[PDB]
């Protein structure tokens, strides 16, 4: 049903994208397997017993805070009969209950209370057997790099750090330096499989090919160096770019002005973590997504805009203003959303055929130069991997 | 004064604008030294500055019209807007604080009709030589999410 | 997948709220096995050729007054190329016509006539061995208890009696004791499995841990011989009316919730009086009919109470409102729980009538008789 | 006293309703008032039960602290679009008429659906200077309600 | 005139349609107006073509009759939702006019969806009292129409 | 099992065939992308150089294009290089077709005729010296033109388009259209069904003057070889101008409807002509895409003639709006039917004509040509 080529990436089955089946095991070896899951940051959860409910794959989760200054999460669903347990996208509690039958549980989520356990007026309630302690939701294991609140439900997976390598840790260390703030909230419903936008963000090549602004508005624009990174996994990519001013044939261009921060040169830094993380830096606009699968057909992306908690107000407006690159109403962004949609539905009578990627070779490794598809084919090997769809070769 | 129905019949004119794509003249409902934003309730709750569209020239939105005309990729659609009565904060002869509900219908070109947005618009009037000029226009949507991009502005 | 732990039903497989299959199968075996199905109200088809639309499980139905009395059943669907043959919720009608090729039918279902079915000009027509007697709708077996219209395509069902058993029949005798009128219809769509709604009725577990209202008594549970159907009963507001009421029974009892499998639910709280019929739509949504009553005796002063009670049930209900949300939050909570089970254990295994809160006994109930119906018993 | 008055009260209304700023609903009526919420189907039939049924403003005080302090509910939010109301009858106080309505629902989580649609049925008197609502029965176009019904049309 | 006049027999218009007074819908018209459904496709394009097309007050008193005597269709209703008109040009007798409007259709078994959208392209005049349409095309924002079209819009 | 055909004859149909999703893929397969001509549009609507329209055949989605000789061109709307839709408009004009992704570019035949940045950007990336462009494309379809019908196919083996219709066919189209034609509205009409059951209505005579009261209140069929196709033929108003008519036909037929396997209609009723799309959507839903024929020579009276007439068509039809919903009553009526038969045995099976308000013939005609494809015969 669901066939490789091959052993490389350079031929991708278009059923993949469209595939039932497959898309239950994603959940099991993917979402649940030896992943990290972006939960939130920890400056938006920072006093004890905030928390936010969100999702690992199609999992609902709660991360929280506890009064050790630890960030435990648990799957969001009661240890009874099922029911969410947390309600709220966001709030403050000191134990969390269940609304239906009043069970309590713990910030780690462990199982507190039963109502009524051992009966009432001598009658009902559990038999002996019932133990509280064999009775929860499902825990991650917790990771903090940098702010960034990370789930897993495997004991397997590899630390953080490991589990990104040197090139990831050091890229995202580079922007999230100092303390952020959140600027912005904003959420884009996706009309296509999960993998159709992860795959974009990692596409170098379409990044002056889909995106016509630049090219459209451009009079004086310095040209810049390009390259990608892909760590070892192939999960995890950086896309970046590297007179004395920048002209275009805007009325206001504000829109493009910034500021040096970085003391870096590099314009434009754009990573992705397996399965569904992204942080970006264009120019001064700060943010991070998140993806989260939805159906067969559809995801979500969750955007997170970020200035400095050092920010002046001038530089702040700088960030207000470039935000506009991006987001569902981006100069660049919108584009990105459309068209793994125009994808989803050019192949509709083509699940048996295969999409061919074979920009800058066979292979995933890191590559100077946009004219590449190593960081595509990259996410391929990482997910056949997890998903036990590798070949021989 | 500055009365709901001269704002009504401004907002006429802007729904009116968009939905019929005579999107050049959109940025004239507008001061040279505007505010314009599209953001969300929760957003403005918590005090958010962040817009999904965020301008303070009249020459940004013209700007980001001439995005959508010559640069931008998207598949074609329309908008209909359907506006309630205004509500009106403060006022005097020249200038109003007010307040308006949305609704946003997109109808792709290919012909699904679906609510894109609803909300209410924050508005800051002005008059520069006889009717309205809005100083400041914040769309606040009811929902947090946008379905696939947003090209036309609310 | 949908696989039971044991023979206990202490622990029901998450997967039965979701498994589309599974669901084909409720469809062959429960709603058309051997169940009765509730329809409507005796008097809400009072006439001779009023009728009704309404389903059994997704299955169209029409039930219909007759001459002397008589009310009849079947499948909303035309023995010629399948199109729904009564198009109305409700009418008054002599004879059912398709209005698709104008075939006709009684009022029993049966196929009375077919246009042109001996030709035109003795061109075209039916074949000699075309006998309007062997073409039908699927036909119902009918019970009338207390007013209550039930349908059954299953010719070995036990009889109405039999199937509530006498502990049921006595507590439905209770309420529907003299002549009923409804004030009153609504239709609460609901965001989960039609199952999670039955259970949560037969739940008196929650009764006073969700409701956080009815606080701001002797309490109970009868369960039948089967496990399908139950009764619960027990026996600073500015304008306090809403709470109002008057003694109506013979006994005291303040609160009997009472369900009859798969999907009938009979209340008494205080003087609100009500009927729902709970119907499958999709696997993670169905469908709960509210038909509000009083008794055709009431003073005016007395229908009044029954509607200011109403603002305990119903879509806005102070109490009801809660049990049509918390269905969805379970379909939700174990979206990624699809092979882990859900704990029903307070009270042991026990599947009968019990005193007390603090047991599950009339849930694990539905479950024996669901399995017996489906065939999953170990 | 005519159309845009009533419209003008009715975007208070909704503005009331739609900003979560419920504590004020009740001040919309007398306080001897009649509301109800049902559907066209009871109407044609004459049929008196109320998805919600008050007959004082005080309960509806009621209904809304309920939802404040007592009732379980996933936290969402209404946004209504009203037609221009017609009239009846009326004098210089008192009116019958009707508004046309849309009500959308918008949980927290982001979904939005056309949540419910009728027309208000409307009784209108004068306490000195500013109208306010003898009676309103919002009469719906569906017999259905999605999932529950807290917040009042 | 002005565009709440306007926004009043608007209102009249919808409010007879939304409640199956349809015998009134004609009244609306003068004796020979143009009354057309159609879309933004074949207005930008030019073509003439109706779902409806009616150029007397007879065809649309006609089309009521068939609704009432021999078509067959499901029950259902409308809900219009209507915006302020714009008025191009305007007379003390007549007008040029547009009207953004939202028709939400409702079966008689629950399900409410929106059905169409778009604006009237209007003329108006004056007979003896009140307003009166010499032409209404409905330009609807969508080429599609779910089932079947069996009141007008 | 819910698709078990009855036996080889086609008065039985199984219910479970307007259900069956794995049944409709294999409809893609064997039907829209096997051995039929599909509908694209007429010749007149794209008549410049470089003129295009995007559309379907089945689910798959469609680019159709005039090109510099005169000829028209066909391929699928499928990028050849990770499979977005190439063109994105309804309708364009243009020299080449480019991806708007990563901007491969096509030809007006659809051949991949550019790859950005195939021999990299400053010497660095690209494509690997085996890649060949020529090796890469998306699927071209055989174009056929008949009387300005545009037809699409993708079977190498499908029949010549005169073959594939049959000379009864050939000359009922060429009599319909004889001179220039001109388009004059277009109407979707979204069909709450299966599309078999709108395309088996097309071909029903039966229902004719049965479920169209309009006539009362204010025939003959011929099958193709195949079954595949049809044809039906005929030879108290306030305001009676909608139904006054002029001559133009010099036969006298007053109604002529034709279907074209699997989801084309040609009609004429009085002066009301019009073609008719009909592409499957979901397994419950289909859609019915309406083009509206004047002749180029109409006169203002004769054309005004048609504009009148067409309230008889289309969405809200004095005729047509009972055809958009009674596919959605058979769809309903058959929900827990899905193992029951359709009873198709009214007329007889011959050679010629047939009265058509007596006969099935042409829907069982549809069923013999379905089975065929399908691989579904007995
Ligand atoms: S489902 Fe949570 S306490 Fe019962
Ligand atoms: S389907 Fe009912 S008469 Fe033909
Ligand atoms: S998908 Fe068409 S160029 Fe890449
Ligand atoms: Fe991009
Ligand atoms: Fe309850
Ligand atoms: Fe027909």
């Amino acid at each position: 049903i669901i066939q490789w080529h091959g052993a490389t990436n350079t031929r991708v089955p278009f059923g993949i994208y469209t595939d039932t089946a497959n898309a239950d095991q994603e959940q099991q070896r993917i979402y649940r397997g030896e992943v990290w899951n972006y939960l939130c940051l920890e400056s938006e959860i920072p006093e004890a017993g905030d928390f936010r409910t969100t999702f690992a794959g199609e999992t609902p989760i709660v991360v929280v805070r506890d009064a050790d200054q630890e960030i435990y999460a648990f799957e969001n669903r009661c240890a009874h009969r099922g029911a969410l347990i947390a309600l709220e996208k966001s709030g403050r509690t000191d134990s969390f209950q269940c609304v239906y039958h009043a069970w309590s549980y713990n910030r780690q989520g462990d199982l507190t209370g039963v109502a009524f356990e051992k009966g009432v007026k001598g009658q009902g309630g559990m038999p002996a057997s019932f133990c509280k302690e064999e009775h929860g939701p499902r825990k991650l294991r917790v990771a903090v790099f940098c702010g960034l609140v990370f789930g897993s439900f495997s004991e397997d997976v590899p630390s953080i750090e490991d589990y990104l390598g040197p090139e990831i840790c050091e890229r995202i260390e580079r922007v999230l330096h100092k303390p952020v703030e959140v600027i912005g909230r904003f959420t884009q419903k996706l009309p296509n499989n999960w993998k159709l936008y992860f795959e974009n963000v990692k596409d170098s090549y379409h990044a002056s090919l889909l995106h016509m602004f630049f090219t459209t508005f451009e009079l004086n624009r310095l040209s810049q160096k390009g390259g990608v990174i892909v760590d070892e996994s192939g999960g995890h990519h950086v896309s970046y770019s590297m007179s004395d001013n920048e002209r275009y044939r805007l009325k206001d261009p504000s829109l493009l002005e910034g500021f040096e921060e970085f003391e870096d040169g590099v314009t434009l830094q754009i990573l992705s973590v397996f399965p569904g993380f992204v942080l970006q830096q264009i120019q001064n606009s700060i943010a991070v997504r998140q993806l989260l699968p939805k159906s067969i057909s559809s995801s979500e992306l969750n955007w997170t805009y970020l200035g400095y908690a050092d920010d002046s107000a001038e530089q702040r407006k700088v960030r207000l203003k470039q935000a506009n690159l991006i987001g569902p109403a981006g100069f660049i962004s919108m584009e990105d959303g459309a068209v793994g949609g125009f994808v989803q539905r050019g192949i509709a009578g083509a699940a048996n055929l295969d999409a061919v990627i074979e920009m800058g070779g066979d292979h995933e490794g890191s590559s100077e130069g946009r004219a590449t598809e190593t960081s595509v084919r990259g996410f391929w090997k990482a997910y056949r991997k997890h998903m036990g769809q590798e070949m021989q070769a | 004064m500055i009365h709901e129905i001269q704002i009504a019949a401004f907002n006429a004119a802007y729904a009116k604008t968009i939905d019929s794509d005579v999107m050049e003249q959109w940025p004239t409902f507008f001061t040279k030294d505007c505010h314009y934003r599209v953001t969300n309730v929760d957003n403005h709750a918590e005090g958010l500055a962040a817009g999904i569209v965020w301008a303070d020239s009249q020459d940004m939105l013209t700007d980001r019209i001439s995005a959508l005309r010559e640069a931008n990729i998207y598949e074609r659609h329309r908008y209909r807007h359907i506006l309630g009565l205004p509500s009106i904060q403060s006022a005097d002869a020249t200038q109003a604080s007010a307040s308006t509900p949305f609704l946003v219908l997109r109808i792709m070109h290919t012909g699904e009709t679906e609510v894109f947005a609803s909300g209410e618009y924050h508005d800051k009037f002005t008059t520069i030589d006889g009717k309205l000029r809005l100083q400041e226009r914040v769309a606040v949507c009811d929902s947090t999410v946008t379905d696939t991009l947003m090209s036309l502005p609310l």
